């Protein structure tokens, strides 16, 4: 058993090749070497050292090469082997990394043993062109009402989800991944997305809480963890986001529908920060070195949805954007800005003043967003963004006298804004989220003492269902809310209203 | 149940680990480690003429 | 039971849901008693019919 495995493995070693290896490690530390010879050597390679440690060369220069050390410098030392690995730096891709945590140099942290991996594929590779690229036309929903209405999310999209540090930053993310559990666990194909879980720069005990939650809501099996923890060094980190990104694309190019999430960004950028340093290249704008914005260019521009040509795949990204202070003219969120589609600004204020989850409406946007929601969601959606932004505005002037046109707006104004929360790590159904929004916005939640908004979220819900879930399974399949569900479910909301 | 099967097997490898590295103190120790130095060079001797 | 090397208890829940798979009884046998509340309603209905169908007329 564990001898018969340990026996294979003992076997499966078998001979060393010559070969062109062997440089020899000069001046050293500072997480650099500079080896000697190491003669012809391909640009980007990863090398081993004999140090037992990998290495990704970076300056090929004229009599040495200055390899970066990918690794830990306690076992690198000065006059040691450096062997050629002899390849680029590739990760393995497959279909098998599905529900492993694995770590930056995809060993299975999980300790499920070998990963299966179809392929092994290039760290960095180059964006689709215009040509592959389809306009979004399906949605991606996160069960958390107004992050799909107001703030609509589609596939391929970089939307951003910017904010404060540790507002429960993790679990807008954790939600989305929760309610696409419903159609991931769907046998269309179409509606599966394969969700990866980058995270980069936190607590090797956060993750195993985060790991431990996943593998509660049993999400573990449509999912993929990469983890380059605090602890884990910075030039891991610094490739961490790449790596990801590849095994996405296998899925992308696949043709099949996926989605990562690269948490959190702006720890990359000081990663990347700190490497620049260390190898003494000049700092830019909050010390963060100049290559900082093709950084987050490059990797962000590589999930897209392409075009039918290449099988209409999607790989949605939704990078997390942790600011200092709410800086939002801060060097690195204004790049991040630029890149991304939208921005869902989350107010952290109204985090605090318990709204959960706090959406800043106003500075959340998304620029090709709204032609991914469905015709349902747009109906039933249609100018709430508005009226919740003349509440903005009704409760911007609140602070004397109110005329009834403005009380009137401000009682439906602050009763939605309590519809809008959710209880954080539970995130509803999409179907549900259909309904809610048609009774407020059909005015039936007017009435509604902001009191029992709570009790007639659930009763409304539990209404429908029993007095006529045939609604509710019409617009399931719809998608499109025609004049006599309309008028049927003004009838129905109606009827629940009165009790 | 099947979780302590696992973690049996663990502790297991972890055990056949350790007696890995008092093999490994053992084999060291023997002239093996001066007569295997003569099976290493025919080997690369046979080898590095495959080359 | 084909990963658990911990055996001989994936037989005995195996048995145990096996034999409690007759779970207990149903629960229908309030028909006697849900059918007397049924009468006592019946008569305090048919009390109020005749009387407002009368008075209506009336």
């Amino acid at each position: 058993e564990v001898s018969s495995i340990l026996e294979e493995r003992i076997k499966g070693v078998s001979d060393e090749a010559n070969l062109n290896e062997t440089g020899r490690v000069l001046a050293v530390g500072d997480g650099i070497a500079r080896v000697f010879g190491l003669n012809n050597i391909q640009a980007e390679e990863l090398v081993e050292f004999s140090s037992g440690v990998k290495g990704m060369a970076l300056n090929l220069e004229p009599g040495q090469v200055g390899i970066v050390l990918f690794g830990s410098d306690r076992l690198v030392k000065e006059g040691e082997l450096v062997k050629r690995t002899g390849n680029i730096v590739d990760v393995p891709v497959g279909p098998g990394l599905l529900g492993r945590v694995v770590d930056a140099l995809g060993n299975p942290i999980d300790g499920k043993g070998p990963i299966d991996a179809a392929g092994r594929s290039r760290a960095q590779v180059k964006a689709p062109g215009i040509l592959p690229r389809r306009s979004v036309h399906e949605p991606v929903q996160t069960g958390l009402k107004a992050v799909d209405a107001l703030v609509p999310i589609g596939r391929g999209q970089r939307e951003l989800i910017i904010g404060d540090r540790q507002t429960g930053k993790t679990a807008v993310a954790l939600d989305t991944i929760l309610n696409q559990k419903r159609w991931n666990n769907g046998s269309d194909e179409s509606k599966k997305l394969y969700c990866v879980y980058v995270a980069v720069g936190q607590k090797r005990s956060t993750v195993a809480q985060l790991v431990q939650t996943l593998e509660q809501h049993d999400a573990m099996k449509y999912s993929i963890i990469v983890a380059a923890t605090a602890s884990e060094a910075a030039p891991l980190q610094y490739l961490a986001p790449f790596t990801a990104a590849s095994i996405g694309e296998w899925f992308r190019d696949n043709g099949k529908h996926a989605l990562i999430v690269y948490d959190d960004l702006s720890k990359q950028a000081v990663a990347y920060r700190q490497l620049s340093l260390l190898l003494r290249r000049p700092p830019g704008r909050e010390a963060y070195p100049g290559d900082v914005f093709y950084l987050h260019s490059r990797l962000l521009e590589r999930a897209a949805k392409l075009s039918e040509k290449e099988g209409s795949g999607s790989l949605t990204a939704l990078p997390v954007i942790e600011t200092q202070g709410g800086d939002v003219s801060a060097y690195i969120p204004t790049n991040v800005i630029s890149i991304t589609d939208g921005q869902i600004f989350l107010e952290a204020e109204l985090f605090y003043k318990g709204i959960r989850p706090a959406i800043n409406v106003g500075l959340s946007v998304s620029r090709v967003g709204s032609a991914a929601q469905v015709k349902a969601l747009k109906q039933v959606a249609g100018s709430l963004k508005l009226f919740l932004a003349q509440y903005r505005e009704v409760a911007a002037f609140a602070q004397s006298d109110l005329d009834a046109s403005t009380k009137q707006t401000l009682v439906r104004g602050e009763r939605l804004t309590q519809l809008l929360k959710q209880n954080q790590y539970s995130p509803l159904a999409t179907e549900e989220q259909v309904p809610l929004i048609y009774a407020g916005v059909n005015g039936h939640l007017d009435g509604i003492e902001l009191s029992r908004i709570g009790e007639f979220e659930s009763s409304f819900l539990s209404y429908l269902k029993s007095n006529h879930n045939e609604l509710l399974t019409e617009i399931r399949e719809k998608g499109e809310l025609s004049k006599e569900l309309l008028a049927s479910l003004k009838s129905a909301t109606e009827s629940f209203v009165a009790t | 149940w099947v979780r302590y099967e696992a973690s049996l097997r663990q502790l297991e490898q972890r055990q056949l680990a350790k007696s890995v590295i008092s093999r490994v103190q053992s084999e060291l120790g023997n002239p093996k480690f001066q007569e295997k130095v003569l099976q290493q060079s025919i080997s690369e001797i046979e080898q590095l003429l495959s080359k | 039971r084909s990963v658990l090397k911990n055996t001989s208890v994936i037989d005995k829940i195996e048995s145990y849901v096996k034999q409690y798979k007759p779970v207990k009884i149903d629960a229908s046998k309030q028909l006697q008693v849900i059918e007397s509340f049924e009468k006592h309603a019946m008569t305090n209905a048919k009390e109020t019919e005749s009387l407002v169908s009368k008075e209506l007329k009336d």
